[PDB]
């Protein structure tokens, strides 16, 4: 009948779901091995990080010049915009900031360049010439030297030691100059690492593309293996940005217990210089140092630390502002890169099995379902 | 058969990984799993009796993860710029995303703006009109989406594909 049409197509339905479901049930055996390789590649890169700040191959002179060329074509294009919005002071100021940073990026690359032409020389901790940046503590030039009065180091214009060792003021600005120079070199190193890692990552792009196009499924799956490596390098870049930011006192490292800490290795969190880690029963939120979070009647409020319920209890729009302010926190990731990766790993591992079973049932049901539409049609 | 490469960009938290997963697997997960770097999904749709394979690329929203994001602009045919209607900053930042693209992606790339999480009017901070105003200032299509409720997600991708097939057919 009508019914026969609606019964055959009531099993046309069921074999549509015997197949797009059995698709998922080995395609997940799939994705979990993917998940396995992904976190393995990630952890390798993370473990290999410290052992890369010291042992990475340097930027070639060619790479240095090429990255300086690129920055210059950015400083050029920056001024063009600066003189397009001439008069709009608040964007001209914005672009001046962007232009100043590039300028400083370039002064750093120039040090690297000057050392391949030296021009400048690398020097250890402290005084003596070295050949490799990994060994360098300072980069100085031809009319400067490092003297080591006791366990205390000094950076001065060459020869002028005698005009110095009897004036403490000048003993001081030269033990200061020394420090500032060690600092600047550290900055240069992190940026160099970042540039080096960037170049390496950009190169993998052509490759990844090919493996994707490749009709051979064996090659296709190899693009995913390679993406993991690509992203592993990105984990390293992220650490460096975080380090640079802390190094520049834009940010702060904190350990598991929200104690401020100096080094990445001890850090579980990384947040703004003017922020704190606020606890909401077993979870840290990055907020301003002079803010707090108040809970009342299952509601949450971000307020100045002065404020409390009384401050806003008669103001409705205050309350809603403090709730939107709190709501913006929700997807903040104050965690350190390594920590985030471990966090994400637990979340994905959990959810994978929560898709192992649900789909397994979804197949069990669709074969139970088979015993009904086979039943009806054989009538 | 055509083959378009699509790029999702936008601040962390706005829902890029989620609209991707709704369009590609028709699934949504509330659990925040922040994106560490690029990956892609694949979906073949049908426009004008012709197959269109969509190769769709997710990116990392967190600043520390976007050092080389401009390098991904290469050979993107379309770019969805995503923000969160319940987060004004994420919306303000679209200006910068847009600029960054003008400077680093071909002037030819197709661009759609998506105000995601439109299923959360109880926490809205950006008016749908501010949305379309912005999109009109820049001359790019616009649309409010929800990856949770599956609102306008097929829509957004079909439209963007359309505008590429258009320009490409001719
Ligand atoms: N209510 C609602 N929640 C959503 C929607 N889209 C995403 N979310 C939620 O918002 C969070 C952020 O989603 P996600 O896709 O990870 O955003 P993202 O842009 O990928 N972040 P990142 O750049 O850091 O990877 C997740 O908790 C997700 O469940 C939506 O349309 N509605
Ligand atoms: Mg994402």
């Amino acid at each position: 009948l009508d019914e026969y049409e609606q019964a055959i197509k009531r099993a046309q339905e069921n074999i549509k779901k015997g197949e797009e479901l059995e698709k998922k049930l080995d395609k997940l055996e799939r994705q979990g091995k993917d998940l396995e390789d992904k976190y393995k590649t990630y952890e390798e890169n993370l473990e290999g990080f410290e052992k890369l700040l010291t042992d990475s191959e340097e930027l070639s002179l060619s790479e240095i010049n090429e990255k300086m060329e690129a920055f210059s074509k950015d400083s050029e294009k920056l001024t063009q915009l600066m003189e397009k919005h001439k008069g709009d002071e608040k964007t001209v100021q914005s672009l001046q900031r962007e232009h100043h940073d590039i300028k400083a990026k370039l002064a750093n690359l120039q040090v690297l360049h000057d050392a391949h032409t030296g021009k400048k020389s690398y020097v250890n901790e402290k005084g003596n010439p070295v050949s490799s940046l990994k060994d360098a503590h300072l980069a100085i030039n031809k009319d400067q030297e490092v003297v080591e009065h006791e366990g205390q180091f000094y950076l001065l214009q060459k020869g002028q030691w005698d005009a110095i060792k009897n004036n403490p003021a000048a003993l001081e600005k030269a033990q200061k100059d020394y420090s500032q120079s060690k600092h600047d070199l550290a900055t240069i190193k992190m940026e160099a690492l970042i540039h080096k890692l960037s170049l390496e990552m950009e190169k993998q792009l052509e490759t990844i593309n090919n493996l994707i196009m490749s009709t051979d499924p064996k090659e296709n799956e190899e693009a995913t293996k390679l993406l993991h490596k690509h992203n592993g390098l990105n984990l390293k870049l992220a650490n460096l940005q975080d380090m640079l930011a802390v190094h520049r006192k834009e940010k702060s490292f904190f350990n598991e217990k929200g104690e401020e800490v100096t080094s990445l290795n001890d850090a579980h969190y990384v947040i703004g210089k003017d922020q704190q880690l606020f606890n909401l029963g077993g979870k840290f939120y990055p907020i301003h140092k002079e803010q707090k979070i108040l809970e009342k009647d299952g509601k949450f409020y971000l307020l100045k630390q002065g404020e409390d319920w009384e401050s806003i209890k008669d103001s409705p729009e205050k309350q809603k502002k403090a709730e939107h302010d709190f709501h913006k926190l929700q997807y903040e990731t104050p965690m350190t890169v390594k920590k985030l990766v471990h966090h994400n790993k637990g979340l994905e591992t959990t959810i994978h099995k929560e898709r192992v079973e649900e789909t397994k049932q979804q197949l069990e049901d669709n074969g139970k379902e088979k015993i009904e539409i086979a039943n009806n049609i054989s009538k | 058969d055509y083959l378009f490469k699509l790029l999702l960009i936008g601040d962390s938290g706005v829902g890029k990984t989620c609209v991707l997963f709704r369009f590609s697997e028709d699934a949504f997960n509330s659990t925040f799993i922040s994106t560490i770097g690029i990956d892609f999904k694949i979906r073949t749709i049908e426009l004008d009796g012709k197959r269109i394979k969509l190769q769709i690329w997710d990116t990392a929203g967190q600043e520390r993860f976007r050092t080389i994001t401009t390098a991904y602009y290469r050979g993107a045919m379309g770019i969805m710029l995503v923000y969160d209607i319940t987060n004004e900053k994420s919306f303000d930042n679209i200006r910068n995303w847009i600029r960054n693209i003008e400077e680093h992606a071909s002037a030819d790339v197709e661009k759609m703006i998506l105000g995601n999480k439109c299923d959360v009017n109880d926490k809205r901070q950006v008016s749908k009109e501010r949305g379309e105003k912005l999109a009109l200032d820049y001359g790019i299509k616009f649309m409010e989406t929800s990856a949770k409720a599956n609102i306008n997600v097929e829509n957004a991708f079909f439209t963007l594909a359309r505008d590429i097939k258009a320009k490409m057919d001719k």
